[PDB]
């Protein structure tokens, strides 16, 4: 037996900046081979409740890894795709070929704690070393907790100081030299007995059927490493336009809706693009745009404002590793028990299917069902319409629906964002400030009404003056323009002005009753 | 950065502030609620982080929402709220938590850059003429809405003035943080020109003139003078002079910025038929120019156009707004409350505009209340007290320095401009004999005065060449020559040298004036034929007119004495008896109640072989009873002749110490000699070391009927000075004993709330 090493892609679906693969590619001179394995256990990579868009994104990314391996190894090496219990597969793989160590990427979320402990107990009882490198995050979340003093940092400014004394996150590592790696061919009988996928399957194989709604996806989303790097060239150009202008974060400085997206959320979550590579490629772009434009009038200042959203994604990761109930309220010591209304399936299905009667909320919710990605402002206005400024429902319903249909469904990030918009856990707690009104925000994100007309196909003849507020359109204009409210486009399911004023009355009462 | 998760809320609120339907802008009905929520969030935010203000800066919501909302508002309440929010928004960073101490760290300079970018972008938003048009229209609507102004309306007017001042104060970010190149001059030099041009197209000059003409000017005089100081920034006095020659609730914004913070940069360096014709030319060319520039509201705004505009403003400003502004500022500075008015603005006002009033031979009936003894008396009081504060805070580090240097440089020029205007009006003989008699009597009161006369000994002896500039020495010696000339024309004729020059210019000639006078010859070409002409005349009174010749040869300036001897700048005969006649004197060199322990102190003074140190100060402790006797009397006697000691009046109504400052060295170092201090600590008087300075204190409240018996034992009883009449009050010190007992110097959370709720 020559021996073989096992790299498992629970996440971090890439080859560049993979410390797990660097440990996998080590011990070459002894004769230890390499086995790349993906396991479809129904839980890994967010497959418990997965829509057609995210399942295609995972399936397209697996083809890109297989195409990368078949190009560097000229067909000698290929990805192995399985479907079964991970403890059963690794035990049978250890019997055929003697393993040496299983190297993974560290998934810090506690929903993978039961899976990791089962694997950790398996290798310890089989005299197999366990390797768990961390590359999904800039800093180790358990390291931040230990340096803070046994309690996670409960403030963004307190978390920013905690990572200041930790140091800068590490630079991206080298690229794996898979051109000389040893791959082992298995017995074909062992492949059918272990449910090995001889070809890459379809999303219909996992009972995830493509809906008829996805015809109106104006843009197309493609996963994998190759699409992650080509889009990275496009977003850094967007950054360079803002860097020569004097401001940062162009996605939240100039909010553009009716164009191609410039977000590294889907590729970064699945690991098609390394976060550390994304962190440093936009900081080194900021470093040499400060130096060579210092002769010009505009001079930069430096700091962490360039990647201010990446610290936010680590803030939710830090206060979720030790909280197994991070996605709910019962047993959760971070969020209050806000008395939401009784869960109404009629209002929820109207909100989920994009039939609420508000053109921005209808346009945004139909975009998620068709493409799987929204803008951050578009995600905030549909999370405020359901929890605070509107239906007054529980955020757990919106969190579960977001986790099923998002292209970037991160368990710690989405639950943290849903508990911020509802304002139940973090700072600016129980705020009685102005809520995100969809009527006013639609009139200036897309004043022309192009984006609303794109995703709502019932408003072709509706002009730009009436498309944001079709309820102001008269009955005579409704007949001649094919915008009959109630039979073509739904009426507003709730009164927005009455519901907003009612909720802040209950919001102020909770704040007053919080004291004593 | 961390408002990123709160960005869509602010975006929605600012989008809902104002919605556009077709061509008519319509405001939201709940715009007042949205604006008051925004103002409450901005005022009650974190002091150090300033996260909400940086959020407004990052979102660029100002030019997108607030400027159109200010432009197209109609109701007064929404306009007032928008004005208040804008005023709270465009506060200069220097008025915000003293940015220089926390600028050092990277997060600190990032915050400074973010706030400065917000200020610059708000100024770029305000460069549009419609925003200033809306503000000027709001001004006019408040002003002629009703003849009587409510205090709330006065506060709104005040807010508008603060908005204008803040907008004009923003370019300090543009001045140095931008650091323009040749590709940034055509926009950078024209941003302020466009701001001023749009201000004057909407006739802000008439608004300001009516504002100072309004009787309610006390509500906004401080912001009025601050905006006047901020109107001129890069327009020097040279081009103005050439044009005048060519003529013929923890946090807030109002107080969280009004802590002085005076704009720096120095913001400075028949004939009557002709005045009549030039007044008609003023109004005619002003109206023709105004219709021309409203024809050219978009044009090339240049610096000479700005200079002409400021000329047409300042010519009528000196005519009508001068006295009405400065007398209100003087009355507000005389108020007993803790005033927030920056004194350097008032000093700048008198220096910068008195030369404009004097050069144009402006007729007196606007300027009588300004060219007066009271403002000069207050000027010398503030000079004494400001040098007091400077030498108090010089020992202990950690205080401001450059504001103190600029305040010195402004109070010294203020003495220069008054007496220069007095001399220029003496030169002019067009004025009648009544104002001639007024000028002669004011010159008499300046003659018999004693406080500004050795104020120059004060700033020539406590001067440090390492703490000031070369122009300060030039300015000071110009004031020396000017006051000496006032003493030579105003006192020899008008008073018959009552200060007894040979005794009193021995308070000059102390050789601490000789060294810094000698630095003037080191820069002798910088003075030209103006200030070089000043100094040998002072030298001539010392060398030729006083009996001191062998002493005026100091080794540091003996070589510079040879520098004139090798230059030989064709000097006249008034001082060729100095450069040529005295060089031969070194070319051929000779190389209970009554007498007590106090009596043992007063004869010790005689053991110093002289008693001139007593009468030098003793007159002041004779005078300590008088001023609060007159305040007790409440009547008027022939004032001016009865000088009342300008260093004493403007602190005794403020009831503080009335210090005897050091003046001249043979009497100054006596305030370290125990013989003088012995009577200054026997009965109990605050030592200067307790006050931190080296000016000896004279405190107050000792019941001025008591301030003559202890004063009688002090020195002789030379009553040649009949500057007092206390026939009733010469009775209650010894004949009313034990009114004060024998007392001397004797001392006498979010996770937290979550937990709370869930539990
Ligand atoms: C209701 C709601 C749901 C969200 N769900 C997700 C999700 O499922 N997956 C996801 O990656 N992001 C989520 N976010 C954060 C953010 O809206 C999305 O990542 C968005 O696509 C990024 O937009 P961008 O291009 O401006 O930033 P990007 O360049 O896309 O951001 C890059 C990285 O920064 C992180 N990030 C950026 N903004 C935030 C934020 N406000 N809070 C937390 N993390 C942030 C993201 O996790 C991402 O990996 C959600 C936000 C809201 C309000």
């Amino acid at each position: 037996t020559r021996g073989a090493n096992v790299i498992w892609f629970r996440h971090g679906l890439r080859l560049h900046d993979n410390p797990a693969l660097l440990a996998a590619l080590a011990d070459k001179d002894q004769g230890i081979a390499l086995i790349p394995v993906f396991i479809f256990d129904g839980e890994s990579a967010g497959t418990k409740n997965v829509g057609y868009n995210r399942m295609r994104f995972l399936l397209d990314s697996l083809q890109d890894i297989d195409d990368q391996l078949q190009a560097a190894t000229d067909g000698r090496g290929r990805l192995l795709v399985f479907e079964g219990e991970p403890a059963y597969i690794f035990r049978r793989l250890h019997e055929q070929v003697r393993l040496h160590r299983i190297c993974i990427e560290q998934d810090c979320e506690p929903i993978w704690n039961e899976r990791d402990e089962s694997i950790r107990s398996l290798c310890r009882e089989l005299n197999i070393d366990f390797v768990e490198k961390v590359s999904h995050t800039l800093w180790d979340p358990q390291l931040v907790i230990e340096t803070n003093g046994g309690i996670p940092p409960l403030t963004y400014q307190m978390f920013l100081h905690t990572v200041q004394i930790i140091g800068l996150p590490p630079r991206p590592t080298a690229d794996a030299r898979l051109e000389d790696a040893t791959f082992v061919e298995l017995d074909p009988e062992f492949c059918r007995s272990l449910k090995l996928f001889e070809q890459l399957p379809t999303p219909e194989h996992f009972n995830v059927y493509g809906d008829n709604m996805g015809f109106l996806a104006k843009i197309n989303w493609r996963g994998g490493e190759t699409q992650a790097l080509l889009l990275l060239d496009e977003r850094l150009k967007v950054e360079q336009h803002a860097f020569e202008r004097g401001f940062y974060l162009p996605n939240q400085a100039l909010p553009n809706i009716h164009d191609s997206p410039k977000s590294m959320s889907a590729h970064l979550r699945f690991g098609c693009l390394s976060v550390r590579r994304f962190y440093w490629s936009v900081h080194d772009l900021f470093k040499n745009v400060q130096l060579r434009a210092c002769v010009r009038g505009v001079q930069m200042t430096g700091g962490a404002h360039i990647t201010g959203q990446l610290i936010w994604r680590e803030y939710f990761y830090t206060m979720s590793v030790n909280n197994p109930n991070y996605d709910r309220m019962e047993g959760n010591d971070i969020c209050l028990s806000i008395p939401w209304a009784k869960p109404n399936e009629n209002l929820l299905q109207s909100w989920r299917l994009g039939q609420t009667g508000f053109p921005l909320i209808d346009g945004a919710m139909r975009q998620l069902l068709a493409e799987g990605w929204l803008h951050h402002t578009l995600r905030n206005t549909v999370a405020t319409f359901l929890t605070r400024g509107g239906l007054w429902q529980s955020w757990e319903h919106g969190l579960q629906h977001f986790l099923k249909y998002l292209l970037d469904a991160d368990w710690s990030v989405c639950a943290g964002n849903w508990m911020w918009v509802s304002s139940s856990a973090f700072e600016r707690l129980l705020d009685s400030s102005l809520v995100t009104c969809p009527v006013a925000l639609a009139k200036r994100l897309d004043p022309d009404g192009t984006y609303i007309k794109q995703y709502v196909p019932e408003l072709m003849n509706v002009p730009k003056e009436f498309v944001h507020e079709p309820w102001r359109m008269s009955a005579e204009q409704q007949e001649q323009y094919e915008c009959l409210i109630g039979v073509h486009y739904p009426e507003r399911i709730i009164d927005l002005s009455m519901a907003v004023k009612r909720n802040m009355l209950a919001m102020k009462s909770l704040r007053n009753s919080l004291i004593t | 950065m961390d408002w990123l998760l709160a960005t869509p809320q602010l975006y929605s609120a600012f989008s809902s502030l104002g919605c556009l339907e077709g061509d008519t802008y319509v405001v939201n009905p709940n715009a007042l609620a949205i604006l008051e929520e925004i103002n409450y969030k901005l005022t009650y935010e974190d002091q150090t982080l300033r996260t909400f203000r940086r959020a407004i800066g990052f979102g660029q919501n100002v030019r997108s929402d607030l400027i159109p909302l200010l432009e197209n508002a109609k109701d007064d309440a929404v306009l007032e709220s928008v004005i208040r929010i804008l005023v709270n928004l465009t506060v200069p960073v220097e008025c915000l938590f003293s940015v220089d101490v926390m600028y050092r760290t990277d997060v600190g300079r990032h915050t400074i850059f973010e706030l400065n970018k917000l200020l610059y972008t708000s100024k770029e938003a305000f460069t549009e003429a419609r925003s200033t048009k809306s503000v000027v229209e709001y001004m006019k609507h408040i002003l002629e809405s009703d003849p009587k102004l409510s205090p709330h309306k006065c506060d709104q007017i005040n807010n508008c003035l603060l908005l204008l001042r803040n907008i004009l104060h923003i370019p300090e970010t543009h001045a140095h943080c931008v650091m323009p190149m040749m590709q940034s001059m055509p926009h950078g030099i024209s941003m302020q020109n466009t701001i001023l041009w749009n201000l004057f197209i909407q006739s802000i000059d008439k608004l300001l003139l009516y504002l100072m003409t309004c009787p309610q000017r006390a509500f906004w005089g401080v912001t009025m003078v601050q905006l006047i100081a901020l109107i001129y920034k890069d327009q020097h006095v040279s081009t103005l002079q050439k044009l005048l020659s060519l003529w013929f609730s923890d946090s807030s914004d109002n107080g969280s910025n009004g802590r002085g913070m005076g704009g720096g940069m120095r913001e400075g360096t028949s004939p009557m038929d002709k005045k009549e014709l030039r007044r008609k030319k003023l109004v005619k060319r002003s109206k023709s120019s105004l219709i021309n520039m409203k024809g050219l509201v978009q044009h090339t705004p240049t610096d000479d156009d700005i200079s002409n505009l400021l000329k047409e403003f300042t010519v009528d400003f000196l005519l009508k707004g001068y006295s009405y502004l400065v007398e209100e500022l003087h009355m507000q500075l005389l108020s007993n409350a803790k005033v927030p008015i920056d004194t350097s603005h008032f000093f700048w006002l008198v220096t910068y505009f008195l030369k404009f009033a004097a050069q144009l031979e402006l007729d007196m009936e606007h300027i009588d209340t300004i060219l007066t003894y009271d403002v000069l008396s207050y000027l010398t009081y503030e000079g004494v007290s400001l040098c007091e504060q400077l030498e108090l805070n010089a020992r202990q580090e950690g205080s401001d320095l450059k504001p103190y240097l600029r305040r010195m440089h402004l109070v010294v020029t203020a003495i220069r401009e008054f007496l220069q205007a007095i001399d220029t009006y003496n030169k002019v003989t067009h004025l009648n004999e009544d104002d001639k008699a007024h000028l002669r009597q004011l010159q008499l009161q300046i003659s018999e005065m004693s406080d500004l006369r050795c104020l120059f000994v004060l700033l020539l002896r406590r001067f440090n060449p390492s703490i000031h500039s070369k122009q300060y020495l030039q300015d000071l010696v110009v004031t020396n020559h000017i006051l000496l000339l006032i003493l030579d024309s105003s006192a020899k004729l008008g008073g018959c040298q009552t200060i007894r020059l040979s005794e009193h210019i021995t308070q000059f000639a102390t050789l601490e004036v000789m060294h810094y006078y000698g630095i003037l010859l080191e820069d002798f070409n910088n003075n030209g034929e103006f200030v070089n002409d000043c100094i040998f005349t002072m030298m001539h009174h010392i060398g030729g007119d006083l009996g001191q010749i062998g002493v005026l040869f100091q080794p540091i300036i003996l070589k510079t004495y040879s520098r004139i001897w090798e230059a030989d700048y064709e000097l006249c005969d008034d001082w060729s008896d100095l450069i040529e006649y005295v060089i031969h004197k070194f070319m051929n060199t000779p190389p209970g109640k009554p007498s007590d322990d106090v009596q043992i102190l007063l004869d010790l003074i005689i053991k110093e072989n002289k008693a001139q140190h007593l009468l030098w100060l003793q007159r002041i402790l004779i005078e300590c009873c008088f001023v609060k006797l007159t305040l007790r009397s409440g009547l008027k006697v022939p004032e001016g002749d009865h000088i009342m000691e300008p260093v004493a009046y403007h602190c005794i109504c403020k009831q503080k110490s009335i210090p005897v400052v050091q003046w001249n060295n043979e009497q100054s170092t006596t305030m370290l000699y125990q013989p003088f201090v012995l009577l200054l600590h026997k009965l109990g008087i605050q030592l200067p070391a307790d006050a931190g300075s080296i000016f000896a204190r004279i405190p107050d409240y000792w019941t001025p009927e008591t301030m003559y018996g202890l004063a009688k034992k002090l020195g002789p009883l030379d009553k040649l000075n009949l500057k007092f009449d206390a026939s009733e009050l010469e009775d209650a010190t010894a004949s009313s004993p034990s009114r004060y007992h024998h007392t001397g110097p004797r001392n006498s959370n979010w996770l937290q709330l979550v937990m709370r709720s869930k539990c």
